[PDB]
């Protein structure tokens, strides 16, 4: 019953840090350690949200994701093993939601991984569940790219199907950069007919 | 809506550092074989 | 194959499982596919 | 689930995509133990 609320009140810290971040010194907005604090705050807050199983959280999560996101591209250089679990847990449940509203989520969290990745150089060992992770990456850029493909086929919408599809791709690209071996994408496309 | 401009920085960022990258691989496997070409030689 | 996907689906004491499978196997597009 | 057909909820949350740990735990080790049941050396067999 307090939804509406703080769903306004949200609103406003949103406006306020991005008007923030957008002059950080007019707002003082230098200090790294509160520059970090609001990133991890937003992203767990993110997560929370949208752990919820049973649509305004999604709304919520989504305008939370938008916020997320400019801030870690204004804030990267004061910008992670927890960092990479969390969003790890994020692209499950994505996973596990209806498709046809979890695509924007679904993206976010994947340039906020790759984000995590690119923050530092990270071996397949420090990976937590990386043979996972990759499983699920594999898993929706299957599912994404025969959805893009039969869209591709009937159009006999354009630019946000082939975008989500690069992107993958250089995710992708990335995370078998990590594995310089292929064991292990040895055993996903043994399992998969990309 | 900053929010696109942060994805698209980022996969711009992406596209850069694999262009890089390659590029370096490139020259890198260029100048290997001119090495290679100069003993050889 | 319309057709034979469509005799697949009818509920129906008649058509048994096995004829189910069969028509199946006798059975825009991409979609198709994975939902079949 | 009336039934209590364990390998049949794994492969149906499978083709679901549901992702339950302890749940995945509990059909494993219900399809160990009725099995071992049904066939009361043989039990580890079954």
């Amino acid at each position: 019953n307090s939804l509406t609320e703080y769903q306004q009140l949200l609103s406003a810290w949103r406006m306020f840090l991005i008007v923030a971040t957008h002059n950080a010194d007019v707002m003082h907005l230098t200090n790294p350690e509160v520059r970090q604090k609001l990133f991890k705050d937003i992203l767990g807050g993110t997560q929370a949200l949208l752990v919820v199983p049973r649509v305004a959280c999604m709304h919520l999560s989504s305008m939370l994701c938008t916020v997320m996101i400019i801030l870690l591209r204004r804030w990267k250089n004061d910008l992670p093993e927890d960092i990479l679990n969390s969003l790890t847990q994020i692209l499950e449940g994505v996973l596990q939601r209806d498709q046809q509203l979890v695509e924007k989520t679904k993206a976010q969290i994947f340039s906020a991984l790759i984000s995590v990745l690119e923050m530092k150089p990270m071996k397949a060992s420090e990976i937590p569940q990386y043979s996972q992770l990759l499983l699920n990456v594999c898993e929706t850029l299957q599912e994404e790219v025969v959805s893009l493909v039969d869209h591709t086929r009937h159009e006999v919408q354009k630019d946000q199907r082939d975008g989500v599809c690069v992107l993958g791709l250089h995710l992708a690209k990335e995370l078998c950069e990590a594995d310089e071996e292929g064991d292990q994408w040895q055993q996903v496309l043994r399992k998969l007919p990309v | 809506d900053i929010q696109g401009f942060l994805k698209n920085e980022k996969d711009n960022a992406l596209l850069s550092a694999i262009e890089e990258s390659r590029k370096r691989t490139f020259v890198m496997a260029e100048e290997y074989h001119r090495e290679s070409m100069l003993v050889e030689w | 194959a319309r057709v034979v996907a469509k005799l697949a689906d009818m509920h129906s004491p008649e058509i048994s499982l096995k004829q189910r499978l069969e028509y199946i196997s006798r059975a825009a597009d991409g979609e198709f596919l994975h939902e079949l | 689930d009336p039934f209590r057909l364990s390998e049949c909820k794994l492969a149906i949350i499978h083709c679901a995509g549901h992702s339950d740990p302890i749940l995945v735990q509990t059909l494993w080790q219900d399809i160990i133990d009725k099995e071992l049941s049904d066939s009361m050396v043989d039990r580890m067999q079954s």
